[PDB]
């Protein structure tokens, strides 16, 4: 815990990755209960990254 | 129409709640003409019901109930 607001460890980063992973799975479950909602969830989701995000979808 | 009632219910009003709703209609105005604008119905209602959470112990509520109706 010596480096606060400094060079952080990657074990910390890894733990963050699990946190990332865990939230992600929650969403997987969430969509699983209500898959129809994605699009509307997405419109808000697109509120960010959107031009690039259009690029991959348009690719698709 | 929510304007028009809210023009017609300037009274009977908790101004706090009014300031909330009138803000966020204002931000219906800000987010309109987006492809993705919806009314935050559940938010305003639930908030109001925070103030049901606070008022409801009292039966003081027949003007208020019928405005919240």
């Amino acid at each position: 815990l010596t480096e606060e607001d400094g060079v952080h460890s990657v074990i910390e980063e890894n733990i963050k990755c699990i946190s990332r992973d865990y939230v992600l799975k929650q969403i997987r479950s969430l969509v699983q209960a209500n898959p129809e909602v994605a699009m509307d969830s997405i419109i808000h989701m697109t509120q960010h990254i959107s031009p690039t995000q259009r690029a991959e979808v348009i690719r698709i | 129409e929510l304007q028009d009632i809210m023009t017609s219910v300037s009274g009977r009003i908790p101004p706090n709640v009014e300031k909330s709703i009138k803000k966020e209609m204002a931000q219906y105005a800000s987010n309109i003409t987006s492809v993705l604008c919806q009314f935050p119905s559940q938010q305003i209602a639930n908030i109001l019901d925070s103030h049901a959470a606070t008022l409801n112990r009292k039966s003081e509520r027949e003007v208020f109930f019928m405005n919240t109706q």
